[PDB]
């Protein structure tokens, strides 16, 4: 006896498509672009890795199955199975050193390797675990994300911080030009005081995960990884090697100039007058008076766009210039239909909220005139 | 181009 | 008194994105880079170059307009186009070496290139001019301009035969490995017979024009030009030069071996054991039988993929390969439900035609196994 | 790999 399962096709895609994402193309060794089947009892359980991430997925067997353990390739396994029809039963099975795939008039052959060429993950204990619901976790990566540097140096820039503190999970990301924070409350215990650093393309694959918009997911942190585990999935991930500057000394403090205005009219002012801005840092100029904002961009080639938006603002006279791309991606992550910005003078950091609420907040560096 | 207050980095 | 003009931002966005699509990106020479605005009575007409084709769009306007001639940035003019609130108002004029675009809150400032720095289409009269409908021009070429050859250099293969014949208009294209013709009657005279080579980058824009689903096109063929009149549009087109093979001589005469299939079966199935084909020459092996097609794809990690089709057949037993690509290419253009295979033996080319109807012609020369 | 009878070409 060999393994032998069955499974329907859009029972073993969902997972399997998940699964093969993290396994890198063309690696060197082998084993490492094959994703790992294991039957036992009822239940398939496919497992991918790129030696930073493992991604394992399950699915309940619902009709009989032989067990057994093995790795084919990902990707062909992945590109078979979606190329399928809709609906039909999936057989799979050993013999040799091969698998063998059979649906309908289809027959495919792969060539696999034996599961203990897949490395098992070193880890250890937790030192901290709490359950919180997906839409909460995805909520505190999605809203920051975009604000991490974009190198892949192992230093804290390229990674998001998770932080617990008091009963609040809260999600930090900086690249030095712009920050993004988020804040939630959830059912850890408050004694509780830790800090890791997920890398971006950790952290990023995360959120893709926690799709279920009504589900729960368990976190454990530890000194070297980070597991999510959701039921249908278990995520593990390598931490960053470091600790993270105080985020707090970051945010402004004395901003006197309040300035709330219409979301997306900003993001199509800001985006419209860009294209006549400098291609290589794309400044923009705002010019705020009393209930005005007047958004100036000009070129090497002297071409200039000027678009006046009436926002509400009876503060002080101001001019400052940003990085509008810093200002758009901020305006992408705001919920509310109004923007609030907290303003100090031309050359200190600018404070973004959401309207109603301030669990997340944005700071952004301007640019000197 | 300035940067926000990090330390180190800038 | 300067040029200036009054046009809703639909009104000049359809004509100005087309325009500025055959505009190349960073020219040397930076008046190639720009679109030639021309307001001449009460009509808009904006042109754009690559020095090998030369698209001009016409706009009715509307309100007063004071006229002349400048040419202004393609993209930077379309982008801002869009950019803009639908339906608004836009205002456009020239002040000093400027053109001034203004529309609701927002004010654009472009730098411009006189009117004489635009290049003029050296182009003589017709040796043959005729009007088709748009939608029988384009399916001359869209059901063949995938097989033209994607090199650049200056030879027939880069490039589609439009031929006047009898009454008929005739398109034909192939780059060594296989060929697509297609064939309609018009109102073209019958002493008529001339034959002119499209460049690929030129037929295949030609095509994106002949949009009006309803619409007729005044077709002018030179002996250097090819010049497309939609009343909208104006497409010129430099030729190819040299004679076009027969290619009359590269057409199959002794098939034996008639196969019908479902198209999309067919596309699905070829496809799917591609999977584990060679990834290079991408080659599957055919095996017909009495009423069955067996498809086979392996690659050089001794994997396999094997799917029986069921189809109509009742000629003798023949095995071949082919280049699964460009069976899939051929599958993609078949508008029929049904497809006709027409094969002698393992190394003479395969002819495929629609189920109902012999107007296009597909040639495709299989590999030796 | 073989090519279709273009005269030259193949």
């Amino acid at each position: 006896g060999g393994m032998h399962f069955t499974i329907q096709r859009e029972a073993l895609l969902k997972p399997l498509q998940l699964v093969a994402g993290v396994v890198e193309r063309r690696q060197t060794l082998p084993v490492l672009s094959n994703v790992l089947l294991v039957v036992e009892g009822q239940q398939l359980s496919l497992t991918g890795t790129d030696l930073e991430v493992e991604l394992v997925g399950r699915v309940v067997l619902e009709d009989a199955a032989e067990p057994g353990e093995i790795t084919v390739p990902a990707r062909k396994l992945m590109d078979i199975c979606k190329s399928l029809p809709n609906d039909v039963l999936i057989d799979i099975r050993v013999e040799e050193q091969k698998l063998l795939v059979k649906a309908g008039r289809s027959r495919f052959t792969l060539s696999t390797l034996p599961a203990n060429d897949f490395p098992t993950v070193e880890e250890g204990p937790g030192s901290l675990n709490f359950s919180i619901a997906q839409s909460k976790l995805r909520r505190l990566i999605d809203r920051t994300s975009f604000a991490m540097a974009q190198q892949d140096v192992r230093y804290y820039l390229n990674g998001m911080l998770l932080e617990v503190n008091g009963g609040t999970l809260r999600s930090v990301a900086t690249d030095g030009h712009r920050l993004a924070m988020c804040s939630l409350d959830a059912q850890i215990p408050s004694q509780d005081r830790h800090q890791v650093i997920v890398p971006r393309k950790g952290i990023l694959e995360l959120a893709r995960l926690l799709t279920e918009q009504d589900g729960e997911v368990g976190i454990v942190l530890g000194q070297h990884h980070i597991r999510a585990t959701t039921g249908e999935f278990t995520f593990t991930s390598k931490l960053v090697d470091g600790k993270f500057p105080d985020y707090e000394r970051v945010l402004p403090r004395g901003g006197d100039k309040l300035v709330v205005g219409d979301r997306q009219q900003l993001r199509e002012a800001f985006s419209r007058t860009a294209i006549l801005s400098n291609e290589k840092y794309r400044g923009i100029r705002l010019q705020l008076s009393n209930g005005l904002l007047k958004i100036q961009a000009n070129n090497p080639e002297q071409e200039e766009a000027e678009e006046e938006v009436q926002v509400e603002y009876n503060g002080g006279n101001l001019e400052i210039g940003f990085n509008v791309s810093y200002l758009l991606d901020v305006l992408g992550v705001i919920g509310t239909e109004q923007v609030r910005f907290i303003l100090s003078d031309s050359n200190s950091s600018a404070l973004v909220h959401e309207a109603d609420n301030d669990d997340s907040a944005y700071v952004v560096m301007p640019m000197r005139l | 181009v300035p940067t926000l207050p990090l330390v180190p980095x800038g």
